[PDB]
């Protein structure tokens, strides 16, 4: 049951099950301040959201009746977020359910730009 | 490396391989350190645009009430979302944010004039660079500075014909920039100066880090795409 094509859907993938756990919710509540019908121009905002102490889920952000809502689309199970194959099973339900003629991906979480993620063993 | 979820990284390669082909317009980087030669290398097939942060960024992150109007704009412009983020940081508590805006369509192009620098370039030709003479990006806890800016690493290195190349694909592959005067850097608890800034960083190889440039060469397609 996909939605109609819009001109955009932008996809948030937030990778917070870390030290960046209390920060997601104050950057959500931006977004939501930001997402009225106005600014979102007929595009989709959608987030996947796995924080620390619970399951990750699948949320749109959307005005209804004058105000911003964070809609609840699915819970997941415990699922590594980090692991590709996760990555482009999200990605993919994301953009089957709302297609767009254009599609923007937000990656928050922590970064090390190549560095490999033991680069601490590495330095003699 | 991107991503962390409990004790699981995606390194960059991985990072590619969770990535469809020539789906999304841009992928915009709420992450430190990601505005990397490198990293936009490997996710060069991913995106038209990468707008990102070649150093730390503060952890209340991107501005997205303001820039949600600029990210759903029928005339997406990208750099209008970068300069948001640098707008608001200059004029915030803690004024320490660098951006930039990587058209990857040409990457191959500077991949090209990189190659054609450092093809030919050996371990002694590089362990003779005096990384002070080059602005560092990087201050991870332990780390010696292996993350400086791209333009000063190549500037000492190239003629001056092939330096003009480099700044000629460097423009058009960087279509946008900006840093305030100094990044604020977590494991040293302080904010030094900017003195030199393209936008992007690059590994510079040094001689007491030999197992990071033996993982970068198996493991960072950059590496066989311009060493050799």
């Amino acid at each position: 049951t996909p939605e109609p094509r819009t001109t955009r859907t932008i996809l948030v993938y937030m990778m917070a099950n870390n030290s960046l756990n209390s920060f997601a919710s104050k950057n959500i509540e931006s977004m939501i301040e930001g997402a009225t019908s106005k600014n979102l121009n007929g595009g989709n905002l959608i987030v996947y959201y796995a924080p620390a102490g619970s399951p990750p889920e699948l949320l749109r952000i959307k005005e209804e009746n004058g105000v911003v809502k964070k809609i609840h689309l699915k819970d997941y199970e415990k699922q590594n977020s980090a692991d590709p194959d996760v990555m482009r099973s999200v990605i993919g339900e994301v953009v089957s359910q709302y297609p767009a003629d254009s599609y923007g991906l937000v990656l928050w979480s922590h970064g090390t730009a190549w560095l490999p993620s033991d680069y601490q063993n590495k330095l003699k | 490396a991107f991503g962390q979820d409990g004790n699981n990284w995606m390194e960059i390669d991985d990072l590619a391989k969770g990535l469809p082909d020539d789906l999304f317009d841009f992928i915009l980087f709420d992450a430190c350190y990601m505005a990397s030669v490198e990293c936009t290398y490997e996710l060069r097939n991913k995106a038209e645009y990468i707008l990102a942060s070649p150093t730390e960024t503060m952890a209340d992150g991107w501005p997205y009430e303001e820039m949600m109007p600029q990210l759903f704009a029928t005339d997406l412009q990208l750099e209008k979302v970068g300069e948001t983020f640098y707008n608001h940081y200059l004029n915030n508590t803690y004024p320490y944010a660098t951006v930039s805006l990587t058209k990857t369509s040409e990457l191959d192009n500077l991949k090209s004039a990189i190659h054609d620098i450092l093809a030919d370039k050996t371990e002694s030709d590089i362990y003779s660079l005096d990384p002070k003479n080059m602005q560092r990006l990087e201050y991870l806890y332990r780390s010696p500075g292996m993350l400086y800016d791209f333009n000063d690493y190549i500037k000492q290195l190239a003629t001056a014909e092939q330096y003009d190349r480099f700044i000629s694909c460097l423009d058009k592959a960087v279509v946008y920039k900006a840093h305030t005067p100094k990044s604020y850097y977590a494991a040293i608890g302080n904010a030094l100066p900017i003195k030199s800034y393209c936008g992007l960083t690059i590994f510079v190889p040094q001689e007491s880090l030999p197992k990071m440039l033996e993982w970068y060469k198996q493991r960072v397609g950059w590496y066989k795409a311009v060493y050799e």
